[PDB]
């Protein structure tokens, strides 16, 4: 295996696939790249197991077949450390892949290619394209609310649904859930999968602002997304998520509309004395105003008092600010719309003006 | 919420703001003494003055202030005085705080 | 004690002075600034108990005289989290402070003023002034080779010395020795002070945009910085100081002559293959050349080539590279001069084109 | 740290085949005195060293990872061509560095 790649050709590529990386490697391969050159190509792959990246990379100059796995970390850093421009020769070399560049010279431990794990292949049911820029509105808008750590494994992870021609995400923890629907323009069948967290998180490292769009595979058991020359894989999580629409507020009432942005500075003014733990605010809904409260342990308290529209019954709702913060700076629109209906139930947030996203936060009690 | 409070109906109403500012000073130990036994540093969310008229209508309201003073409750009260009582008599002259709430600490579920 | 003071007359004392508040607090005051109303002036006071930050504000608006102390994260927080051009009026009622702009307020827990560590009085011996851009480059210069938990209580911290027109500021920490010094245009007597490590910290965040000049007053046992409305003062360290005249290797006859950023980058590249823990790497010096390796416990190896300006005896000697390359970032600078004896030797590193700063470092074993 | 094994020749070599005999000849016997201290064979340089009839010599070497005969014949016919200067060879020496031991001992400053 050798080939010769000029420094920059490798860079991001080597970033991409260190994404799955993170860390503190359980097996020793794990903290690997695959590289393999076939053809004209040249693969680098990064997993976790759950999931991966993969980065292909032309190559126009002389190369060899052949297929070794290198420490990602050194062996990024060894090319990221190396002048711009430079022309980074490698070889591999029994055991060990050399990596020479002007007068530096580079032998990287390698562990054999044959042994890095394949999330081994499969059939997509699925397959549609869109924007990058649409699948990262739809996960930002809603991955602050998915589990982390919850049992309820399937809550630890994305719920992705095709609808009709569009797509929507759902993430919940229990405490608050997010959903987002966005149209595709492409006329799709009715599916849902879960994707893990990590899988989410990383297929955000992977959009960019991007010209390419984003071309989804959707498996039984798998989730591909195909932008330029990277190619991630996640597992999808078995399980069933929770239908979203037994947790929206049946009846909500009452409505609020505010400004987000001032609601959002007023709830991050009283957070300064919430209870450090347990983040309790008050809120209190009266004609045209909201007050919002906060005090903690050290008996401090702080009191907030905007105009809103509402002409609905006087109430009060407690709630975690920072779940409240959560949706409002996933919104980071003009004017919000609070819908409630008492103090014990959840209540539902959208931007006033669009209905792409919503939001359910359930209270703390008074 | 927890309020403590006092208040006095007079004998008979008063149209005056003198008689108001004597009022408030005989009833502001007493306040202090009923909120001394459940909050001894005085501390408190909230504190206000209630003047209820000769028609039966009250006006009262609580501001922010962390203690439960007199001075800022005389103010209040000259300011509720002015303003609120519209040349009417005063029947009943109140004191009160609110407490600071107790922590929330119960976050509930959406019951997935 | 009362005053009201628009929004951006505060932020920035208050970042000052909240400061010497590092980590968690040892005693609860520690976490608190002082606040002084007198006369038309607002002081605002943070202290570790070593070292203590004053800002003055002058006050425009009415006020009344007084003191207490309150949190300062949380005082700085609502502060910060009012609208740009908020007015901020601060009284303060009892055990609490009230804060309270447009329809936000706040109530803060106090301590009293009285029991607020006031650094005690004490005269100035030497004073200076100087560029606070001066100061910085010496501090700058020189920090990173402080000790930090030596028992040698004298080396956790630097020392300032004048003598002449110049100010020289020595660091070291047994394995390395920085020593930089620049003239400041006034006769000053000679003097010279240990100031501790975290003072030094504390006076670099002080130090920023470099129009102010800085006024330094020394007295017996305590430094004064003064730059504008900020006071900063710190105690200073007893003991008896090295002598970096003595440090200096005593005839560095082999001279070599680089390229800073050639060699930096050289000796960066082979610490990816050096040991994580030990970060050892090995030069070679030949006629006009240096090799540099690296290996580590996975017996990956780096190699690197430079062309140098070198024509004494060809030697080895080996360098904890980390310590290089802390020299020669804190040289930046085209070339670089190093001055060497032998494998067992410090070497002595400094700029080719200047002799402000000089670096020793201690090589370890071959 | 080095290990090498060398043949020293009857009568000098002049020509590249021989040359490249006798490195075929050594590699086995470096091969087998490297086992003994390395068996994995990795390295932190190997080269060649050929002495010439006029009682001069040269060394070439470089970093490669493990005893290998392809890049030593490789190295030996570089020097071979661009050394020899039409000399006789009388000697063909096949080597190896060993990667260093790790260094642990920092020296101070005895402050």
């Amino acid at each position: 295996m050798k080939f010769t790649v000029e420094r920059e050709h490798l860079l991001k590529p080597l970033q991409q696939v260190s994404g799955p990386l993170g860390g503190r490697p359980t097996l020793p391969i794990l903290g690997n790249l695959l590289l393999q050159v076939a053809d004209g190509t040249l693969s680098l792959t990064g997993t976790d197991l759950e999931m991966e990246m993969v980065a292909r990379v032309a190559l126009v100059q002389p190369h060899e077949p052949g297929a070794t796995t290198v420490p990602a970390r050194k062996f990024f850093d060894i090319c990221r450390g190396l002048p711009e421009g430079a022309e980074i020769a490698v070889q591999l070399e029994g055991e060990r892949m050399l990596v020479r560049s002007g007068r530096s010279r580079f032998s990287l431990s390698t562990l054999p290619a044959a042994d890095f794990p394949n999330l081994d292949d499969w059939q997509s049911e699925v397959e549609f394209t869109l924007p990058q820029a649409t699948m990262k509105r739809l996960i930002e808008a809603t991955q602050f609310s998915m589990a982390h750590q919850d049992v309820r494994y399937y809550l630890n992870g994305m719920l992705f649904e095709t609808e009709g021609e569009e797509l929507r995400t759902v993430a919940t923890d229990g405490h608050r859930l997010a959903v987002c629907s966005m149209p595709i323009g492409q006329s799709l069948p009715s599916h849902s999968v879960i994707v893990p967290r990590k899988g989410v998180i990383e297929l955000m490292r992977m959009l960019d602002g991007g010209d390419n769009p984003l071309r989804v595979q959707i498996g039984s058991n798998n989730i591909r997304a195909h932008v330029g020359d990277f190619i991630f894989t996640s597992k999808l999580v078995d399980g069933r998520f929770p239908d979203y629409r037994r947790v929206l507020p049946k009846n909500p009432d009452k409505h609020l509309e505010a400004g987000c942005d001032l609601l959002k500075q007023a709830f991050a003014r009283a957070a300064i004395l919430s209870n450090e733990k347990f983040r309790g605010v008050r809120l209190y809904v009266s004609e045209n105003q909201l007050k919002i409260t906060a005090n903690n342990p050290e008996q401090e308290e702080a009191e907030e008092i905007l105009d809103v529209t509402y002409s609905g019954a006087e109430m009060e709702i407690g709630f975690n600010v920072s779940y409240v913060l959560d949706v409002l700076n996933a919104l980071k629109c003009e004017n919000v719309r609070m819908m409630l209906t008492d103090s014990v139930s959840s209540v539902q947030i959208e931007d006033a003006a669009s209905q792409s996203a919503a939001y359910v936060v359930m209270p703390m009690r008074l | 919420h927890h309020h403590v409070g006092v208040e006095r109906t007079m004998a008979e109403d008063i149209h005056h703001w003198s008689e108001c500012e004597a009022i408030i000073e005989r009833l502001y130990p007493e306040l202090e003494r009923r909120l001394a036994k459940v909050k001894p540093d005085l501390l408190i969310a909230r504190q206000g003055v209630k003047l209820k008229f000769d028609d039966f209508q009250q006006t009262t309201q609580e501001h922010v202030w962390p203690r439960l003073n007199k001075a800022d409750l005389i103010a209040t009260a000259r300011k509720t005085w002015d303003e609120r009582r519209g040349g009417r008599g005063v029947r009943l002259v109140g004191l009160h705080v609110t407490l600071l709430d107790p922590q929330m600490e119960r976050q509930l579920v959406l019951g997935l």
